[PDB]
């Protein structure tokens, strides 16, 4: 009968990359949801399938949470069934989505006058990922045809690109730190529930 | 693994680091602005050769992708528009030669030293001196002492530069595909590959033509009415059925005849309107200006000012401690970062001011979401039209009446209604054959229809056919009369105030109609007309992505320019000045001179 630790998680001082997203597999505790819910800090709190404030009388086998920053019009595409260059090329979900997204307006934080350009993501990649991947490669994109040597030149370029945090950028553009939840279910007993 | 797939790609990188690279340097120039020191410049300037070489080197990689070979339209117009580099097709050489030249033709423009014959050690500049005296002197000699030596101490000495200048276009125009420069200042209203949407770049010389053809009849009829209060104003010196003075036209060139309102007022007992005392009484101040500027934009449905403008907008004057530039400006530093930098006073003119730039400021909002290089207006004349509709949608006494700065018992007339639109007439009619009469003048001389022995000759008759003006002193071929305006000798194109002009009044043609307005459309009020601010939406969040003729028709419903809106609106005072110039002769004579006696 422990509290989970979300304190290092939501609490955390900085948060991981898009394209590096933080991956902490949580278990054996017991955690109330109705403090995440009532804490009213957030700006998007959306899932479906199971009520947030219904979940609390239940549990599974593990539960994952997912960390990382993006912009502003960017966080609507943490949702099953989203298109884009972070739905696609840096963090996707499945249709099946059985958690849910808690994000926030973080330009306290990760803003800083003259440019926060410490946060980064994936611009090009050869294919579209699958849900629950990740890729944090620093191989040289192919653009055309001829092979560059691994060196940025015609058609070649580092296809990672760094986030320009500023303290005035508008809202569509401010740093919006993301927590995405993953309640999965398995044949193991049920640890981790109020 | 085509070319279209890499263009694409190669976009996206371009997009992606030029947003971030044009942010920083909006904001040292921000800081600049509002914080004049020498460092700030020195960021100021650091920051734009930043952003200049890449600007290069970007064009410089995208010049290896051919435009005949990408079916996507916007693809191809992002392609167009970075692979046009500009003077670096020319040599080295030559590069440096014409950046020196104008260099030194902005130079002897700004820090022209004119000095009266009395006393050389005192004598006035441009700015503070010679357009105060043709704004508001009277004096026929003083007038004309002015305006010749301004004449003869600029253009005299730009004269040789503008002829270089003149080749060294051409020959970069040449080396650009293009027939002349300009050619390539026209390939801005130019639109190809796209059926039922396209326009040439000579076709924009036709509808001007034809434009100012239909204009002609309002414009002669309001010379009339001028030259004939001027010939009461000045007794001798203007000749009832000749052209007008050169200097007699309220400033340097005759650009605006404006400073002509005193003297050419209707009805000089009637007060024109004025809110400021109402401002003054109600304890109003920038802040309430602007919001209520917010309101007004927010009653047609456009969306309001985010919460970044009210914190980074210079509003106010930042006391005195602290110099800053004091020109009202909508600044889109990128990121979603839009503010407005002013010094507003208490005043009904900076009311309308402020709506001016929040208009801007609206059209910049709504095509945020387009891609990089498709993030500005239609073509060069759609920004400060839609600042100007909602100018003339603000300064209504309609308006004025609603938000309480008017009296409701007030009785407007029709000879308060005869001399706002006449004052307006002055500002907006009085300025359409000047610019014409000078963008087609220097169309010509970029073609070679003008010799170089023949430019001030053509260039005065065309003025004493075109704008009625007749110089009051005779100029040889030494002078260069044209460069003595700003945008002559900055090199800038002019014909964007005549389309403006012109686009400003279709669109408040249209955006009244679909506001059900009843009576004239010089009292409309686009004010809680949320289907109007729909229709004006639905251009403003194009961007560039889409010709400019169908952003015209998802407002005013018809693909090119007409004059049919302006002379609507201008009606009125077109039948009073008919009804007024009945005993008058109307037109000119492009013979008569004030120096042939
Ligand atoms: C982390 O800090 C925020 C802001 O002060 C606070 O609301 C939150 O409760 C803190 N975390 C925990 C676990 O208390
Ligand atoms: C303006 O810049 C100077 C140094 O360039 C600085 O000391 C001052 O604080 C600045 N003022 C404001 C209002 O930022
Ligand atoms: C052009 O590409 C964009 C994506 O960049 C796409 O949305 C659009 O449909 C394309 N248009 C054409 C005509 O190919
Ligand atoms: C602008 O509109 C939003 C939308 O509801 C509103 O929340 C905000 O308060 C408005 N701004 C002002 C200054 O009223
Ligand atoms: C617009 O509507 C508001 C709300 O009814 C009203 O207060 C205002 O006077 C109206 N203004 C105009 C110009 O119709
Ligand atoms: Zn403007």
């Amino acid at each position: 009968t422990n509290l989970c630790p979300f304190g290092e998680v939501f609490n955390a001082s900085k948060f991981a990359s898009v394209y590096a997203w933080n991956r902490k597999r949580i278990s054996n505790c017991v955690a109330d949801y109705s403090v995440l819910y009532n804490s009213t800090s957030f700006s998007t709190f959306k899932c479906y399938g199971v009520s947030p404030t219904k979940l609390n009388d239940l549990c599974f086998t593990n539960v994952y949470a997912d960390s990382f920053v993006v912009k502003g019009d960017e966080v609507r595409q943490i949702a099953p069934g989203q298109t884009g260059v972070i739905a696609d090329y840096n963090y996707k979900l499945p249709d099946d989505f059985t958690g849910c997204v808690i994000a926030w307006n973080s330009v306290k934080q990760d803003a800083l006058t003259g440019g926060n350009y410490g946060y980064l993501y994936r611009l090009f990649r050869k294919s579209k990922l699958k849900p629950f991947e990740r890729d944090i490669s620093t191989e040289i994109y192919q653009a055309g045809s001829t092979p560059c040597n691994g060196q940025v030149g015609l058609n070649c370029y580092y296809p990672l690109e760094r986030y320009g945090f500023h303290p005035t950028t508008g809202v569509n553009y401010q740093p919006f730190r993301v927590v995405v939840l993953s309640f999965e279910l398995l044949n193991g007993p049920a640890t981790v529930c109020g | 693994s085509t070319i279209e797939e890499q263009a694409k790609t190669f976009l996206d990188k371009f997009n992606h680091e030029a947003e971030d690279l044009f942010y920083q340097s909006s904001l040292a120039s921000w800081n600049y602005n509002t914080n004049i020191t020498e460092e700030n410049v020195q960021n100021m300037n650091n920051a734009g050769d930043k952003w200049s070489a890449f600007l290069k080197e970007q064009s410089t990689l995208a010049q290896m992708y051919p435009l005949q070979e990408i079916q996507n339209l916007t693809v191809k117009l992002q392609l167009q528009a970075l692979q046009q580099n500009g003077s670096s097709v020319l040599s080295e050489d030559k590069s440096k030669r014409l950046n020196t030249i104008l260099n030194t033709m902005s130079t002897i423009y700004s820090t022209g030293k004119v000095c009266n014959p009395d006393n050389p050690q005192e004598c006035l500049l441009l700015e503070p001196g010679l357009n105060e005296i043709m704004a508001n002197s009277l004096d026929y000699n003083e007038r004309l002492w002015a305006w010749e030596s301004w004449r003869s101490e600029v253009g005299k000495q730009l004269r040789p530069l503008y002829e270089e200048y003149v080749v060294l276009k051409n020959e970069m125009a040449r080396a650009n595909h293009y027939e002349d420069y300009g050619d390539y200042w026209r390939g801005d209203y130019e639109v190809n590959g796209v059926d039922g949407y396209d326009y040439s770049r000579g076709q924009l010389i036709e509808d001007v033509e034809h434009t100012f053809e239909e204009i002609k009849p309002l414009y002669e009829h309001l010379h009339a009415y001028v030259r004939a209060k001027l010939m009461n104003a000045y007794p001798s010196y203007i000749s009832p059925i000749g052209c007008l003075p050169a200097h007699l036209l309220g400033d340097m060139w005759g650009r605006f005849w404006t400073n002509l309102y005193s003297l050419t007022v209707p009805f000089g007992q009637k007060p024109n309107i004025d809110v400021t005392d109402a401002m003054v009484d109600q304890a109003w101040d920038a802040q309430r200006i602007f919001k209520e500027a917010e309101k007004f934009f927010v009653s047609v449905g456009l969306p309001n000012m985010t919460q970044g403008f009210w914190e980074n907008s210079m509003l106010t004057d930042p006391g005195n401690v602290q110099k800053a530039v004091c020109h009202p400006t909508a600044w889109d530093l990128g990121k979603g970062d839009f503010r407005i930098l002013m010094c507003t006073k208490v005043t009904m003119d900076d009311f309308l001011t402020a709506h001016h730039e929040m208009g801007h400021i609206q059209y910049d909002m709504a095509y945020a979401a387009q891609p990089f290089l498709l993030r500005n207006g239609a073509n060069e004349g759609f920004h400060e039209a839609v600042g100007e509709i909602m100018s003339l949608s603000a300064a209504t006494p309609k308006h004025l009446k609603s938000i309480g700065l008017l009296s409701p018992d007030f009785q407007e007339d029709n000879e308060t209604e005869i001399n706002f639109l006449l004052k307006q007439a002055l500002t907006i009619v009085g300025t359409l054959p000047f610019t014409y009469m000078l963008e087609k003048w220097r169309w010509m001389v970029f073609k070679g229809e003008i010799p170089k022995d023949q430019w001030m000759k053509k260039w005065w008759e065309m003025k004493r056919e075109i704008v009625g003006v007749v110089e009051p002193v005779p100029h040889d071929e030494t002078y260069c009369d044209p460069a003595s305006l700003f945008h002559v000798s900055n090199d800038y194109s002019f014909i964007r105030y005549y389309t403006r002009t012109l686009y400003q009044f279709q669109f408040q043609e249209a955006l009244c109609q679909a506001a059900k307005h009843e009576g004239p459309l010089h009292k409309c009020d686009i004010s809680n007309s949320t289907e109007a601010g729909q229709k004006l939406f639905n251009m403003l969040r194009l961007g560039k992505s889409e010709p400019w003729t169908l952003a015209l028709e998802n407002v005013v419903g018809a693909k090119n320019m007409n004059v049919r809106p302006l002379l609507n609106y201008f009606e009125p005072l077109f039948t009073w000045l008919k009804d007024q110039n009945k005993n008058s002769f109307v037109g000119w004579s492009t013979d008569w001179s004030p120096y042939a006696d």
